[PDB]
């Protein structure tokens, strides 16, 4: 049981950290998307958004 | 009663035992947070790069 | 509800009338004379003499010009002490007004204040998903809207349509998942 | 402990196939919010009893597609969650997702971990309120779930895919009355439902660490609510329970649920459409709770072999509010069971746990699934706990009890003294028709009757060790065959003159 | 062109539904969901429209489950009181609620269905015989002699074997009464329902092989019905019971439970309804509800109705205003104790607390009401003695007091008779005990005859022959 | 007006917005605006006078409940699945009138002083009001007469009384109407007019005891009123009135004359109901006050 409960921490280490460096991936995305071209990817991502809105309204 | 004693001693020496895998593994996965964060950091680099569809 | 049902009515009266677009135009000029939380109280006020605010009442009538029949619309109304109840009935006019209408306001929130070409796609896109005769963009460029956009529609603001860092948000529960 | 390797692989593995697929999100503006009870301004799309979150992740079912807001049974707490925040519409309507694989884990009551070993997938998403056992759905519960409790599964008998009550005073070891028909669990192939309904989180505590030292928790799943609960998640967590026990259930295994309890559950119902103001019945509780309980209870069925003859052996908890068998909880709690089985609270002031006071308890199949082993093994005990009581209803008269009167009478008592064990002890089925022969035998009379205790058990022992091919015989044929019965009284009077050693 | 009203408002079963301003359905109108489930279009929703709320909409009692249920979804209103599969189709056939199989057997034929929300038959139209129906059971025979063409209830409390002795009578009587036999479990635990219809099977009155002749028709909901499910499933079960009365005109055996369940069904609905409850938990509406349930239980001229139901008759609360109600509507109430369960007795009837219409001399012949009258005020006496007898014992008595407690002791005992089917519990075989066996145990009972035989001889003794042939049993163990 | 106000929006509120400054009268026919079973808040109506029957739409009596100030709650006599939403409920303007002569002697008449017999129509040319005033003090004589019960113990013990009042307490089958069936027997010689009112009996038995006081021949002494359980509670709570009209017109006809109730606790939970019906405040088990 107790090995049983060393693999539950060793799981729970594994999640932690994934979640650690998620959270810092994450940042690094947020000030990337901030550093945008603001009108251009968001023109690009907003056609594109366009296009998946009438993707799903086709749907 | 010699028997139990040998048994509850196996029970306490086990456990013992068991504590410094605990503690190990602790250690280890203490040591494996702050191991890779360049792999931390190739994952800054590709949740950004795959988060920009 | 019954605020929604005095839209309703007050709808009712203007479709049956045709004056959708003209008691619409008496909801707006009179929700921003109701706006005024001292008219509002002084016609709201219990202790308003109802013959004294009935002569005000048609003092306002006068003082923004109202169409007849929200006029009498507001006289059964503030007849019936729901003026007490009044200014989101006025407020549920709007949506009776759509519901009247099927013209669809739609709130997008964006990084940009987005094109106006992106703004005919996305109505005419949601003319199609909503189904809808029209669509009043409602628009929003919004700040945490990281890049991408999000329209809220549907009969509420219900039909939420996101991608700004909802799809981060995704990230996030695919990386939690 | 490694994780920092395959780290860059499995987060990018994970955003890989970072879909984040787009379907129209309905949601709702909170307008009042209170007592785990919404005005969701929107969520126009009230698709009935669907599951919605709000912005807190705060998981709601719906309780009122209103005609102004949607009125929304807050599951959980919002003690975070301001006004007019969005509730998506999450459109997947009360599907807890269930799985063998939440086995040997304590789940908090939103299917989240109260195990603390982590995380666990679930591949079905049962919708936590499903159809019952059918009609045609249901057979026979001809399979036994031998309890464990000793004259119980003899007299009153246990049967696989069951249902009957278990009334019974201030927790006293009322929880362990489930627990020692726990560890019986382990031998089966049946899941167990350790559903610790709102109880004693420290108990429950030491409940689940009995369980897990048992290791019957392998053979369980631990369905954990702290007394301190939303009410609601008191008041739905039987409807997770019906779920999962549905998941090892539409698995066809045998399986065995324990609700501890319903009492609480009732309160909490009560207090849950008292929050909203809908006004109770009898003694406050509102009406449908039997209903809630028909929710709950009208689940269980050895179900038919078109079906699969899954078994489903539900057994509840019922407290007993002073030994009041007029309270509303109980007055329902009955006519939903099949069998009621109400304890003995003078004999827990006798400490004589295991402690069912036999004649109020009741179940309607009690030989169908008892084994020719166990009817003909103790039928004879059935009527000799009648007769104790017959002999034991006023014995305070002739002043000089005749051994017709006395015989039976510390016969009686003998037996008062012989289904009487130590908690936690499930003992065999073998030993328990062992104990039925003995006291037909009536042989140990001339125990003082404290020599009983290590009698009968060194006799269990006696034939573990010699005849276990006579507990072999009781088992596997499983009637009372008198090469068993014989080897039985031979080990009987081997450990007669052993302990009269 | 029926009006597909959307769903306006849902909480609970009763949802609301806007109708077309004009076209509302009508009260107690049918009406059906386009419906959905997950999987596909489950248009399940039929649904008994309560009360026209107005603003085109109206609240209503759906006959089903609401899970799913979108705001707005349209529901297409029957317009009319909901039709069930009635006649000898449902003879074979266990029926839903819905009218539908509930025995998973082939879909009946839908040539008689029939609306259950139905007028209730005249003074003019009942016949009025006042004929006893035959019994087999010690006290059923004896103190209620029950009625023929009556509702002959039990009212009773939790985990009587309401159950238990309701289907002894079933065992009895079905064999019995060549009359239909109508059944409905009415929030049963469907665990006896099954055993119910295994049972069925097992007499032939399911009649498998030939399940038109059957003879013995099954109507079940659940204890796991919604209330609404449950409020009108009784309503169906009379529909298809009046088809048996009226179209075909037979002897309706009619046994149902539970009614108390019923009202508590009706009493939850309507706190759904946005109603005030009346009683300590029920409706308002359980008043002129009970008596229509009653009513249509009106036995006919074409079919006398001899209605045997179930009072769940909570937390022994007579004066609960559901046994209050009932009390009134029932014929003959067979009340059941706790108490002499506790003392063993199965059954476990008061016979002190119930009552017959046909107790009269001129009805039971004098003999009969002279011996019950005897056997009655035993019983009364023996009450009023256990005042004295509980404190200060029967030392304090007098022998004559003694003679009289001993004798109506005597008179409980042999009360105590075991039941046909009631094995399944216990394991004793029933004698179905005629009335004049038990007039003539009764004669030597409180005549005296019997005070040489012992007490608990007579205890689940069934003639006193039996009685006599078991005392010999106990005077030949020694 | 939480409830008017909703449903006025299609008519009533357009209405209102058609004569705002405007001061009108709907005030005969009270179009059916809220209806639930039997009760229902029908708008206008105003010139109703209290107590007047209202003749529905559809064709249905409704009985005075409650003006409110738009609509007013009515108390449907009848079943009312036939009205529609807005149902223009005419005022039927003759407030519970009753037909009333000794017409309905000889016979079992149904709560509408139509007879449930099946005797046809009793041909009771006079309309006593149903809810009628009562006996005054300065009205009353003394009961100097003895009535005769036949009960000996109970004209042993307590004197009936010839107008008296007395009732009788009971149990779940005291069989109590039986008692009453001999006192109309006793009352078979007795020059009395007889009634033998029935609310909410076993139909079935009322036929029992109908029969034996047909066979009794008290019947004939007797009129049967009768309203099963199954009937409005409007019916049930008020035909005592009606009984009461009955026994003024025989008792205005100054005769010896008795009326047996047969239980107004049945009317008393009718009535209980018919106050929730109401949804009104109701109290000691859900009864009124009034």
């Amino acid at each position: 049981y107790k090995n049983e409960t060393i693999q539950f921490e060793q799981q729970k280490a594994i999640n932690q950290v994934r979640q650690r460096v998620f959270q810092q991936a994450l940042q690094g995305a947020l000030g990337t998307l901030n550093s945008c071209l603001n009108n251009e990817l968001h023109l690009r991502t907003i056609n594109a958004n366009i296009g998946m809105f009438g993707a799903m309204n086709e749907i | 009663l010699e028997v139990e004693a040998k048994l509850a001693e196996g029970r306490k020496k086990i456990e013992v035992e068991l504590q410094e895998a605990l503690g190990s593994l602790e250690q280890q996965k203490e040591d494996t947070i702050k191991s890779l964060d360049s792999q931390i950091s190739a994952l800054s680099d590709d949740i950004v790069k795959k988060v920009l569809p | 509800s019954t605020a929604s049902r005095y839209a309703s009515a007050l709808a009712d009266v203007a479709d049956v009338t045709g004056t959708l677009e003209a008691t619409n135009s008496d909801v707006e000029k009179l929700i921003r004379i109701f706006s005024e939380e001292p008219v509002y109280y002084f016609f709201a006020n219990p202790v308003i003499s109802i013959d004294n605010k009935r002569s005000v009442l048609d003092e306002i009538i006068t003082t923004s010009g109202l169409q007849p029949h929200t006029a009498n619309f507001i006289n059964i109304l503030i007849d019936s002490e729901r003026i007490n109840l009044v200014k989101e009935i006025l407020n549920e006019f709007e949506d009776v007004f759509n519901k009247i209408t099927g013209t669809e306001v739609a709130v997008v929130t964006s990084v940009v204040k987005l094109e106006n070409d992106h703004l005919a796609q996305i109505a005419k896109g949601v003319q199609k998903i909503t189904g809808a005769k029209n669509v009043r963009i409602k628009t929003v460029i919004d700040p945490s809207l990281v890049a991408g956009f999000t329209i809220r529609y549907g009969n509420e603001g219900s039909k939420l349509v996101d991608m700004s860092v909802k799809k981060q948000l995704e990230e996030i529960a695919a990386q939690l998942e | 402990t490694i994780r920092a390797d395959e780290i860059s692989k499995i987060i990018r593995e994970r955003i890989e196939g970072y879909n984040r697929e787009v379907k129209v999100v309905n949601t709702g503006t909170v307008l009042q919010v209170g007592d785990g009870i919404a005005r969701i301004h929107g969520l126009d799309e009230v698709m009935a009893g669907e599951l919605v979150e709000f912005e807190e992740g705060t998981i709601g079912i719906a309780l009122n597609l209103e005609s102004n807001n949607v009125g929304v049974v807050l599951m959980g707490d919002g003690l975070m969650i301001q006004e007019g925040s969005s509730v998506k519409a999450t459109g997947r309507i009360a599907q807890i997702p269930v799985s063998e694989a939440y086995l040997g884990r304590v789940i908090n009551a939103l299917a989240k971990p109260i195990d603390g070993r982590g995380e666990i997938t679930a591949s079905e998403s049962r919708l936590i309120e499903s159809p019952a056992p059918g009609i045609m759905s249901r057979r026979s519960v001809y399979e036994p779930l031998q309890t464990g409790l000793i004259a119980i599964d003899a007299m009153i008998p246990v049967g696989r895919g069951q249902r009957e009550l278990i009334i019974g005073d201030r927790q006293t070891g009322k929880t362990a009355v489930a627990t020692d028909t726990i560890l019986n669990q382990q031998g089966q192939n049946v899941i167990c439902v350790y559903v610790a309904i709102g109880q004693k989180a420290s108990s429950v505590a030491q409940v689940v660490t009995n369980f897990q030292e048992r290791g019957a928790m392998e053979y369980t799943i631990v369905v954990a609510e702290t007394a301190d609960s939303p009410a609601t998640l008191q008041y739905l967590a039987p409807y997770t329970g019906a779920a999962l026990a549905e998941y090892f259930m539409y698995r066809e295994r045998h399986t065995l649920i324990i609700y501890d309890d319903l009492s609480k559950q009732a309160q909490a119902y009560r207090q849950m459409s008292l929050l909203l103001r809908r006004p109770p019945g009898r003694e406050a509780y509102p009406g449908d709770v039997f209903y809630l309980h028909s929710r709950l209870l009208e689940r269980a069925a050895k179900l038919s072999s078109l079906l699969g003859e899954g078994s489903m052996t539900a057994l509840p908890i019922v407290e007993t509010q002073a030994g009041d068998v007029s309270a509303y909880i109980p007055t329902n709690v009955i006519s939903i069971t099949d069998g009621q089985i109400f304890l003995s609270a003078d004999l827990f002031n006798a400490g004589i746990r295991p402690a069912i006071n036999v004649g109020i308890s009741v179940s309607r199949v009690g030989s169908a699934a008892q084994i020719k082993a166990m009817k003909k093994v103790a039928g004879k005990l059935k009527l000799e706990l009648a007769q104790f009581a017959e002999l034991e209803a006023f014995a305070q008269f002739a002043s000089d009890l005749d051994k017709a009167t006395q015989n039976q009478l510390a016969r009686g008592q003998r037996l008062r003294e012989l289904l009487k064990q130590p908690q936690s002890a499930p003992l065999t089925v073998e030993e328990q028709v062992m104990t039925i022969y003995t006291g037909t035998n009536g042989y140990l009379d001339s125990l003082e009757l404290d020599q009983v205790r290590k009698y009968l058990v060194e006799l269990r022992t006696y034939v573990k060790t010699n005849k276990p091919e006579f507990q072999e015989i009781i088992s596997s044929t499983k009637t009372f065959t008198e090469e068993a019965e014989a080897l039985l009284k031979e080990a009987i009077q081997e450990q007669m003159e052993r302990f009269l050693l | 062109k029926k009006n597909l009203g959307r769903i306006a408002q849902i909480i609970g079963p009763v949802l609301d539904v806007a109708f077309p301003p004009g076209k509302m359905p009508n009260i107690y109108n049918a009406l059906i969901v386009k419906g959905r489930d997950t999987a596909g279009q489950p248009m399940n929703v039929t649904c008994e429209v309560q009360q026209l709320l107005g603003n085109n909409r109206v609240r209503a009692v759906a006959m089903s489950a609401t899970d799913g249920l979108t705001r707005g979804m349209e529901v297409i209103d029957t317009g009319a009181p909901l039709s069930v599969p009635v006649g000898g189709a449902t003879l074979g056939r266990i029926f839903n609620v819905l009218g539908e199989p509930v025995d998973n057997l082939g879909p009946v034929d839908t040539r008689t269905t029939s609306p259950i929300h139905r007028s209730a038959p005249a003074f003019t139209q009942l016949d009025t015989k006042l004929s006893i129906f035959e019994t087999g059971i010690k006290v059923v025979d004896l103190l209620a002699p029950y009625r023929r063409g009556g509702k002959i209830g039990l009212f009773g409390g939790a985990g009587v074997g309401k159950t238990v002795l309701i289907m002894e009578l079933i065992n009895n009587i079905a064999k019995a009464h060549g009359g239909v036999s109508v059944f409905g479990g009415v929030g049963e635990r469907t665990r006896e329902g099954n055993d119910l219809y295994m049972e069925m099977k097992e007499s032939g009155v399911i009649n498998e092989q030939n399940i038109a002749e059957s003879k013995v028709a099954l109507v079940y909901g659940q204890m796991n019905e919604p209330p609404g499910a449950r409020m009108r499933v009784g309503l169906t079960a009379l529909t298809m019971a009046e088809y048996f009365r009226d179209v075909n005109e037979q002897d309706v055996l009619l046994f149902i439970d539970n009614i108390f369940r019923f009202v508590q069904a009706g009493s939850e609905v309507s706190a759904l309804l946005g109603r005030m409850p009346s009683a300590v938990g029920y409706q308002p509406t359980l008043s002129t509800e009970m008596g229509s349930l009653q009513e249509r239980i009106t036995s006919t001229k074409e079919g006398s109705i001899t209605s045997i139901q179930a009072v769940y008759v909570p937390a022994d609360d007579l004066t609960d205003p559901a046994p209050a109600t009932t009390f009134a509507h029932l014929d003959a109430t067979t009340v059941l104790s706790r108490g002499l369960a506790a003392k063993g007795i199965y059954p476990a009837v008061d016979p002190l607390d119930s009552t017959s219409t046909m107790l009269q001399p001129r009805i039971v012949g004098e003999e009969h009401y002279e011996i019950a009258q005897r056997v009655k005020e035993t019983l009364q006496r023996y009450k009023e003695l256990q005042d004295i007898i509980a404190i200060l014992g029967l030392d304090e008595l007098s022998e004559e007091d003694r003679l009289t407690v001993a004798r109506a002791r005597k008179i409980e005992r042999f009360l105590s008779q075991p039941f046909f089917v009631a094995e399944v519990f216990t394991g004793s075989p029933g004698k179905y005990v005629g009335l004049a066996e038990t007039i003539r145990g009764f004669q030597l009972i409180l005549s005296g005859e019997l005070d040489s035989l012992p007490e608990q001889a007579f205890y689940l003794v069934g003639n006193i022959d039996e009685a006599t042939a078991k005392a010999m049993n106990l005077e030949m163990e020694s | 007006m939480a409830t008017i106000r909703a449903d006025e929006i299609s008519k009533i509120i357009r209405e209102r917005i058609e004569g705002y400054n405007r001061e009108v009268k709907v005030v005969n026919t009270g179009t059916v605006l809220q209806v639930g079973d039997g009760i229902a808040r029908i708008h206008g109506l105003d010139e109703v006078m209290a107590g007047e029957l209202v003749e529905f739409e559809e064709g249905t009596i409704g009985i005075a409940l409650n003006l409110e100030s738009n609509n007013v709650g009515v108390v449907l006599m009848g079943d009312g699945l036939m009205i529609q939403e807005g149902s223009s409920v005419k005022a039927t303007g003759r407030i519970a009138q009753i037909p009333v002569s000794e017409a309905y002697l000889g016979r079992v008449i149904n709560a509408l002083a139509k007879p449930i017999d099946g005797r046809g129509e009793i041909t009771a040319s006079e309309s006593r009001l149903i809810e009628s005033p009562a006996p005054g003090i300065m009205s009353r004589r003394s009961v100097y007469e003895p009535l005769q019960t036949g009960l000996i113990a109970i004209d042993a013990m307590i004197p009936v009384g010839r107008g008296q009042r007395e009732l009788i307490i009971g149990d779940r089958q005291t069989g109590k109407t039986a008692v009453a069936t001999d006192t109309i027997l006793n009352q078979q010689g007795q020059n009395v007019i007889c009634v033998y009112v029935a609310i909410g009996q076993k139909a079935s038995s009322v036929a029992q005891v109908v029969t034996n006081f047909q066979e009794r021949g008290a019947m004939e002494y007797t009129i049967v009123v009768a309203e099963t359980a199954d009937s409005p509670a409007t019916l049930q709570y008020l035909a005592p009135y009606t009984g009461a009209a009955l026994a003024e017109y025989f008792m205005y006809r100054e005769r010896h004359t008795l009326i047996i109730y047969d239980d107004l606790s049945k009317q008393a939970q009718a009535y209980r109901q018919m106050s929730l019906l109401l949804r009104r405040p109701p109290g000691r088990e859900a009864y009124p006050g009034d």
